[PDB]
């Protein structure tokens, strides 16, 4: 047995920020025996290890890298520890043509093939949580995300990859923050911004501050859901910390039901790897070589990965032996290219599962998704990302059975008048129209007898046919949504605008000229009467035509403030009221209302003047004055009230149509019943 | 003669950019060592510098540093290092070999920390050394409001984060904070929204042209604004695009560039025995092959610091060097304390270290129309600023203040116009008193007895009270006080409606009795009831919601003076509670009474001979008094903002309305009673 040596240089962190080498150092050495005993692969070479402590500090890793690179046994690969040491070693190893194979460096900045040309690692990067988060966002339909963040650079690059990953899946970030040591003002801005999907990214000693500050500002609850990182200790809120005025029994309600995601190192199944070994017996064999307990030593969870790292190198030296390796110097670029092409395509089954690298040097692996459920975590799913396989396990216990949504939804309800107060007033209007047509036919039937032929024919008939249309103009005053739809609101609107104006103008013009002419003949001929009536009606349809030309009417929605349903617990409901309007609706009927009020107040004074000093026995009226009295006292009291109470739902329609049915009943009762009480009752 | 080896790391190739630095100081260091061998500074030994090329790259620099440790002789301290990353990599790791480093071009602030890099010293001031300079500029000009505009690179974010911590504890606020990456001028539009005129820019050479052309499109220059930017740009950097050159030269005038000073000016003998001017002429005669670089005096002082430190360490050691391996560390502590105790005078000023930083000098320069020129200096040792008087200028006359000054400038009315209208209404008052005297002199007469002269006394008293109101109208602003104004307007609306009501009630009662006598085919209670109604509405006005003073303000629009302050024109009004209730009711009641009286006067249109001789011109006067009162109230609603005008037109309307109706009643009296 010749058994020549091939050397491997390594830096194991024994202390510092991440003391992994307390457990990764035996797990490599044990693994080395499993390559030096099995005679199938590397049949003549023997791998030996030269290691140094590095303390996760580049100020000593530089000296130890000098000691590795400038001594007698020529190394063939380098194996650094923490992220910073691996950054220095991987950027420095280009000038010596060395492969760098890390086992614990999780920065996203080490996936830059331009800077680091010969890098490989088996610990996956921290941009492996982001496809898991994107899959957990598409599954529950969320579409708005707030991200709080401690401003260390690894979290900055994690979120700057999360944005680029999430903008191609139709989701958009709405809110970003940052802090250094005091998280008070970003959770204040999160409270006042009112976002409900939070992706927190910070270490443990900041999490214990920010979560009881969340409890103090009451940001948790039924409608909130967080997202954290998973490699915290499993009782990270139940420990004592004097740096907060928060209680241990408190904040356990505040971290309630938050999803965490983490990388899974150890294989959850119980199959056989390429070393003919399972997970539980690997842990059992490793626990012998440690001088302490697994809960107290550092870097116990990462200890499988280093194992597979060694095995990966062994396979990369079996697919090339066929240039020998006892001649590798630091200047020839060839053998490193052979090893690089051999390790670019690697796919096998180790203790951590299926090991296969990416095109940027990282390692693609599974992800575990768990949730807090009453003080302790519970595994609620697994996710593979290289072929998109989710595995759910039906344990996501929410509060209301369903996961909450991101923002509250608006409901644009409508508000319609109750149909009973529409239908009663419409049937009173039909009784009015049949009374009007029967009185018109009665007055037109006796067109020869010299009791109404001599007094005033062709004028009370015109009053009655005006009041006919004025009574018929209350059907299109109550058709908004319950009985009509849309896209014919101009038809109903122009109908109600022409009909009511034409009816009122015609009727009051006739009853006004019947007082005006007896006043102007008492104080010292039907063509002038018809001229006055046609002139008033023509001026009124002229100004209605000017309304038709300049600013036509259309539908317009106004809205009130939002309310609460109190059958659900979170819906926002806003009411909508639509009506006919224009751009200048207050003035363009204000002119008409003022003009008609002036005409009405002119008429009532002459009706009082020619009361009983008529002595004009060719007209025989005596009660048209009362017919102007009641219309003048009834229209002037409901003309400003139905423009004041336009915000009310149905009182405007009630007052308007009530005024219209009273002012058209009484002007036909008091005008026509003495015309029949003296003729076909005194017959 | 045993040598003393010093490792030197500098970019010495032509293929990199910053290598133009590395050749440019190579004469000056060559100028220094020849002096130290001439005087025999290191009598026991002699100095020897060994150069190495790092090529401004992490891998190449680390390989060259490793090769210099392996193959070269026993070095004692490291000198040089230019690029920031390579100096970071080496300076973190010196402590393992017990070497002390001295730089001359590492200007990054990251090396200020003494937990990471404890064996590091540099002689160039850092990039934070401009931050206690700009502060001591502001206290020289008493500016206190500033607004920062930062680029989003680490190299400038460190400077801004230090400026925030150094402005604390002083009377200077940071009213606005900005940032930009590629889009400069939406940020400067947001800065214009807060209207700040002192900007502390921090950005590289590319974005400066974009910021200044986007300021030219925003017109952020002149004698209002001030720019304070870094000054390590290339000379004539504006020449290299889309923007117009002369517009840029007119927008870029008057900024202040802050930098570190290349060479001192206080012409004293230095420790070598020369002047700064003699050294400058010597190095200029030496540098004949290549262009200059602004770091050479710092290299000269670095070599002298190294020599004095080795001398002090040798004198300390001989009271207990050629045997120095890197395994020793007591010699490292000795050399560290010897370099910590450095205090002397060199060609860049008083060379002295505080916590590992050079306490050096800062130079302010200002841009004048073709070039930048030195306009001051700031010695940071004694903490004093020296401004050369006759070089710094601005566009205007004063140093421009931060925020403009607001001024009230109430809108008053013209004393000639007010005096003219008071003269017109006082002659109208004389005319009304003359008519009352005539009608009270000619009382017993068979034309006056049949014309109801007591109603004419009422209409003269109404015209008198209507005339008297214009004096109380418009005593506004700069005329009386701030307490009479809450009573003057309520006594004015007390008197004016009574003066209207008496006269119009007299005319309306005359026309009403004409109509009542005509229809059938004593007085003085009508005006009594109308006065009762209006006194009731006036005491209901006064008792519940009285009129008080209320000011309206505009939006500080014009600048007409030229003294560069803003004025905020403001008006006074007597209106406080609802003003669409207790004016609409009064106006509607008066309008309805007017229109009823006008229609009653038209209904007769002069058919009555016997009882009242003048019903014709009385109805003519009603007609009169209606329409012009309507147009007066309408024009008062129209121009409710401008002052000289609406007062003048209300005064003209009221003097016409009160002088025509006093003519039409009493002018036939004179013609018939003189004839
Ligand atoms: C017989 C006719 C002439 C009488 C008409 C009365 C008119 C002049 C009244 C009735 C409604 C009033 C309008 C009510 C609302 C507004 C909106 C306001 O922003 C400007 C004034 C304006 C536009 C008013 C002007 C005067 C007005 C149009
Ligand atoms: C604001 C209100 C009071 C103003 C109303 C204006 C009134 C008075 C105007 C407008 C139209 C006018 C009428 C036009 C036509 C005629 C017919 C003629 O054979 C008798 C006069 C008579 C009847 C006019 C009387 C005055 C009249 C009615
Ligand atoms: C704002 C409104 C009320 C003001 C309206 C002014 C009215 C009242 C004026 C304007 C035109 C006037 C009319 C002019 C012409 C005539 C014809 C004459 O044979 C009878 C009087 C009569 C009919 C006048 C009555 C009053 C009159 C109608
Ligand atoms: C717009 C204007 C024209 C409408 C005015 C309405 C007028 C005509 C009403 C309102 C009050 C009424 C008066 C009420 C009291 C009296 C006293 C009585 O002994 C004679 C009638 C007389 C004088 C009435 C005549 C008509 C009258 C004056
Ligand atoms: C808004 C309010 C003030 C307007 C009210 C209009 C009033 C004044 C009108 C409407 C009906 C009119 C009445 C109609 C009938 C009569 C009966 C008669 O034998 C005496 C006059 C008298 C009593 C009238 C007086 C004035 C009157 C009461
Ligand atoms: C003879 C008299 C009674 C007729 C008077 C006509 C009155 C009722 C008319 C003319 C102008 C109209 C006003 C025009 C403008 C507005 C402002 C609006 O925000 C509320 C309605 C309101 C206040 C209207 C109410 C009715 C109104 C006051
Ligand atoms: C304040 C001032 C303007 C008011 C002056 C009132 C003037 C216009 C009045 C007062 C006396 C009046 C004069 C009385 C006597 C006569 C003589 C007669 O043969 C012609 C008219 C004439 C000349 C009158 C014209 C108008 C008159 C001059
Ligand atoms: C003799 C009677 C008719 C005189 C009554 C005077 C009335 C009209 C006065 C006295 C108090 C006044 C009210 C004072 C306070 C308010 C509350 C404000 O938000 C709306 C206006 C309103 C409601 C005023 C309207 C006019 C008002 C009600
Ligand atoms: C003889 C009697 C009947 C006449 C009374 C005139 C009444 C109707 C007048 C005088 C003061 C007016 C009020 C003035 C102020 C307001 C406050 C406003 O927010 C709603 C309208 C309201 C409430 C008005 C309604 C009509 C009103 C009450
Ligand atoms: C002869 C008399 C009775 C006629 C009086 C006409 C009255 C009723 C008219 C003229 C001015 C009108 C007011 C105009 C302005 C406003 C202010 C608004 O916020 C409420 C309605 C209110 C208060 C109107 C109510 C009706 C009103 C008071
Ligand atoms: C006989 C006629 C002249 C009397 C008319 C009364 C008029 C002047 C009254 C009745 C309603 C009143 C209006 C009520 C509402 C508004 C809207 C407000 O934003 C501006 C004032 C304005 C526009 C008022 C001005 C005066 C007004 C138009
Ligand atoms: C807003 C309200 C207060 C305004 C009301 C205007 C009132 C005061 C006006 C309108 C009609 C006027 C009346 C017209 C007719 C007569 C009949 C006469 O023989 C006595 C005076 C008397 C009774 C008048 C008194 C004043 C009067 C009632
Ligand atoms: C500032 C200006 C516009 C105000 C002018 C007021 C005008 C409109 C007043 C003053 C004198 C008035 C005139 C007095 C006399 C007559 C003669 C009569 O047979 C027809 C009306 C007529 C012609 C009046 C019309 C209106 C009139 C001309
Ligand atoms: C404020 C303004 C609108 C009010 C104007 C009042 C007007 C309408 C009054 C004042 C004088 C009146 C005129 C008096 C004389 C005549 C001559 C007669 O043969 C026809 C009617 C006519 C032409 C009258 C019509 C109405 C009239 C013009
Ligand atoms: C027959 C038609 C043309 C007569 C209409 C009379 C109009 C011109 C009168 C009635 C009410 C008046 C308005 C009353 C209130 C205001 C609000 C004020 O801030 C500006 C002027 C303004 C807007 C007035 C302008 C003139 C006005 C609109
Ligand atoms: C300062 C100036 C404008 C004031 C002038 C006052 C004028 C308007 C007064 C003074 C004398 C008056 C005139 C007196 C006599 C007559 C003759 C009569 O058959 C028609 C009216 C007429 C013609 C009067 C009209 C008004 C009159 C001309
Ligand atoms: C899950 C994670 N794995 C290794 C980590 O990604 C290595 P890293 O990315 O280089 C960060 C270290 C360095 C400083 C001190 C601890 C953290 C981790 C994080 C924190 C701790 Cl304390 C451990 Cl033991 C492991």
């Amino acid at each position: 047995s010749e058994r020549r040596a091939v050397y491997i240089g390594a830096l194991f962190p024994m202390s510092g920020g991440w003391p992994g080498g307390q457990a990764c150092q035996p797990a490599v050495e044990m693994a080395l025996e499993d390559v030096n005993s099995r005679r199938d692969i590397l049949p003549d070479y023997e791998l030996k290890l030269i290691h140094h402590d590095s303390k996760c500090d580049p100020g000593q890793a530089t000296k130890y890298l000098y000691e590795l690179l400038y001594n007698d046994p020529i190394k063939i690969i380098l194996m650094p520890g923490c992220s910073s040491v691996s950054t220095l070693v991987a950027e420095a190893a280009r000038m010596w043509n060395l492969i760098v194979l890390s086992y614990g460096s999780s920065s996203p900045a080490l996936s830059n093939r331009q800077r680091f040309p010969t890098f490989f690692r088996t610990h996956p990067s921290a941009t492996l949580h982001n496809p898991t988060r994107v899959k957990l966002f598409e599954k529950w339909g969320w579409k708005k995300i707030a991200t709080i963040q401690q401003t260390t650079e690894v979290f900055t690059s994690t979120l700057d990859d999360l944005e680029e990953r999430v903008k191609e899946a139709g989701i958009e970030i709405t809110f970003r923050q940052s802090f250094f040591s005091d998280p008070a003002v970003p959770v204040k801005n999160l409270k006042r911004q009112d976002a409900r999907i939070i992706v927190g990214l910070f270490y443990e000693t900041e999490a214990r501050k920010v979560f009881c500050e969340v409890y103090k500002e009451r940001l948790f609850g039924k409608k909130y859901v967080w997202f954290l990182i998973g490699w915290y200790a499993d009782n990270w809120f139940k420990i004592y910390d004097p740096s907060i005025n928060c209680t241990v029994d408190e904040m356990t309600e505040a971290v309630e039901g938050h999803i965490t995601t983490e990388i899974v190192m150890l294989n959850p199944a119980n199959t056989r790897s390429i070393s003919n070994m399972t997970s539980q017996e690997f842990v059992e064999k490793l626990t012998k070589r440690l001088k302490r307990h697994p809960e107290e030593t550092g870097g116990f969870q990462e200890a499988p990965l280093a194992y597979d790292a060694i095995w990966a190198l062994a396979l990369a030296l079996n697919k090339t032996s066929g240039v020998r390796l006892e001649d590798f110097n630091y200047n020839n670029q060839t053998i490193t290219d052979q090893i690089y092409r051999a390790m670019n395509s690697s796919s096998f089954e180790g203790v951590s599962g299926h090991v296969v690298f990416d095109a940027s040097g990282s390692r693609m692996a599974w992800t575990l998704i768990e949730q807090l459920q009453g003080g302790s975590y519970k595994k609620i799913g697994y996710y593979d990302s290289t072929k998109d396989d989710l595995s759910w396990s039906k344990t996501d216990k929410w509060i209301g059975g369903s996961p909450p949504a991101d923002q509250t939804l608006v409901i644009k309800t409508f508000r319609f008048l109750s149909q009973k107060l529409f239908i009663s007033v419409s049937v009173l209007s039909s009784l009015g129209i049949v009374l009007a047509v029967v009185c018109l036919s009665f007055n037109i039937y006796n067109s020869h007898v010299r009791y109404i032929q001599n007094s005033q024919p062709n004028l009370n008939n015109l009053t009655a046919v005006g009041c006919s249309l004025a009574l018929a103009a209350v059907f299109p005053l109550g058709l908004d949504g319950y009985h009509i739809g849309r896209n014919q609101f101009p038809f109903v609107c122009q109908a109600r605008l022409w009909l009511l104006g034409l009816g009122f103008s015609l009727g009051y013009g006739s009853m006004f000229t019947k007082i005006w002419w007896v006043h102007t003949v008492f104080t010292k001929e039907p063509w002038k009467l018809y001229a006055t009536v046609g002139l008033l009606v023509g001026m009124d349809v002229l100004t209605l035509a000017i309304w038709q030309i300049v600013d036509p009417l259309h539908r317009t929605i106004e809205t009130f403030a939002k309310e609460e349903p109190k059958e659900d617990i979170d819906v926002s409901i806003l009411p909508q009221l639509e009506h006919c309007s224009s751009r200048k609706m207050n003035t363009w009927l204000g002119i008409f209302y003022g003009y008609k009020g002036l005409l009405l107040l002119l008429g009532i004074f002459l009706a009082y003047e020619t009361k009983s000093v008529s002595t004009e026995k060719i007209n025989d009226h005596r009660a048209v004055g009362m017919a102007i009295y009641n219309v003048a006292v009834l229209c002037l009291i409901t003309a400003p009230v139905t423009m004041i109470l336009s915000s009310q739902q149905d009182a405007a329609f009630a007052f308007a149509s009530l005024a219209i049915v009273f002012s058209s009943y009484i002007t036909l009762v008091v005008l026509f019943v003495p015309k029949m009480r003296r003729l076909i009752t005194r017959g | 003669s045993p040598p003393l080896s010093i490792m030197g790391l500098m970019p010495l190739t032509k293929e990199v950019a910053k290598g133009s630095i590395g050749r440019g100081v190579l004469p000056a260091v060559e100028l220094a060592i020849e002096q130290i061998r001439n005087e025999s500074l290191l009598r026991p030994y002699f100095l020897d510098l060994r150069l190495y090329d790092t090529e401004c790259d992490n891998a190449k620099g680390l390989k060259a540093f490793y090769d210099a440790i392996k193959y070269g002789p026993n070095h004692l301290m490291v000198f040089g290092g230019v690029c920031p990353s390579v100096t970071s990599i080496i300076a973190e790791s010196l402590q393992g070999w017990n070497l002390v480093q001295l730089s001359f071009a590492a200007t990054t602030p990251v090396l200020a920390d003494k937990k990471k890099y404890p064996y590091f010293f540099r002689t160039v001031p850092s990039d934070n050394a401009v931050n206690p300079a700009i502060l001591k500029l502001l206290k020289h000009y008493q500016w206190k409001r500033v607004g920062t505009l930062t680029q989003d690179v680490q190299r400038f974010s460190e400077v801004r984060n230090d400026l925030t911590g150094v402005l604390y504890g002083e009377d200077i606020e940071i009213s606005d904070t900005e940032s930009f990456s590629n889009d400069p001028c939406t940020s400067v539009k947001k800065l214009k929204g807060n209207d700040v005129r002192i900007i502390l820019g921090q950005f590289d050479q590319n974005m400066a042209a974009k910021v200044f052309c986007c300021a030219y499109e925003e017109n952020m220059y002149g004698s209002k604004y001030q720019w304070i930017i870094p000054g390590w740009y290339e000379p004539s950097w504006w020449e290299q695009s889309r923007c117009l050159r002369k517009n840029l030269l007119a927008a870029m005038e008057g900024y202040i560039g802050v930098d570190f000073e290349p060479l001192s000016s206080k012409q004293i003998k230095t420790i070598s025995g020369k002047t700064p001017q003699q050294y400058e002429r010597e190095y200029n005669n030496k540098r004949s092959g290549v262009g200059p670089s602004k770091f050479h005096g710092y290299a000269y002082d670095g070599i002298w610091v190294i020599a004095k430190t080795l001398q002090r360490a040798m004198e300390t050691l001989h009271a207990s060097i050629q045997d120095f391996n890197y395994t020793d560390h007591t010699l490292g502590r000795i050399i560290l304390n010897a370099m910590n105790e450095t205090n002397f005078f060199g060609v860049t000023g008083q060379v002295v270290f505080r916590n590992g930083e050079r306490m050096g000098t800062i130079k302010f320069t200002q841009f004048q129309d073709s070039r930048e020129v030195k306009v001051g200096e700031y010695n940071a040792v004694a903490d004093t600023l020296e401004i050369i008087n006759d070089t710094i200028r601005f566009q205007g006359s004063e140093p421009p203040k931060d925020k403009t000054i607001i001024l009230e400038q109430l809108r008053k009315i013209s004393l000639p116009l007010y005096s003219i209208l008071s003269a017109l209404t006082i002659l109208g008052m004389i005319m009304a008193s003359a008519f009352l005297f005539f009608n009270i002199k000619n009382r017993n007469q068979k034309l006056i007895k049949m014309s109801s002269p007591y109603m004419n006394n009422l209409i003269i008293l109404g015209g008198m009270l209507s005339y008297a109101s214009i004096f109380l109208f418009g005593l506004d602003g700069s005329f009386v006080s701030e307490k009479t104004f809450e009573t003057l307007c309520t006594v004015r609306t007390w008197i004016l409606t009574v003066g209207y009501t008496t006269a119009f009630g007299a005319m309306f009662a005359k026309t009403w009795r004409v109509h009542a006598i005509f229809k059938n085919v004593k007085l003085l209670v009508i005006v009594g009831g109308m006065l009762l109604i209006d006194l009731c509405i006036l005491i209901c006005w006064q008792a519940v919601d009285p009129l008080r003073r209320t000011v309206e303000k505009y939006s500080m629009e014009p600048d007409p003076a030229g003294r560069d302050i803003s004025i905020r024109p403001l008006l006074e009004h007597c209106e406080n509670t609802h003003m669409t209730i207790w004016l609409g009711i009064v106006y509607a009641y008066k309008g309805l009474l007017m229109l009823f009286g006008c229609f009653l006067a038209w209904e007769t249109r002069n058919v009555s001979i016997p009882a009242l001789n003048d019903s014709k011109y009385i109805g003519m006067s009603v007609y009169n008094v209606g329409i012009m009162c309507i147009i007066g109230a309408a024009v008062s609603f129209l121009t409710r903002d401008q002052p000289n005008v609406q007062f003048c037109i209300v005064a003209l309307v009221i003097i016409f309305c009160s002088t025509i109706t006093l003519c039409l009643v009493f002018v036939p009296k004179l013609i018939t009673l003189r004839t």
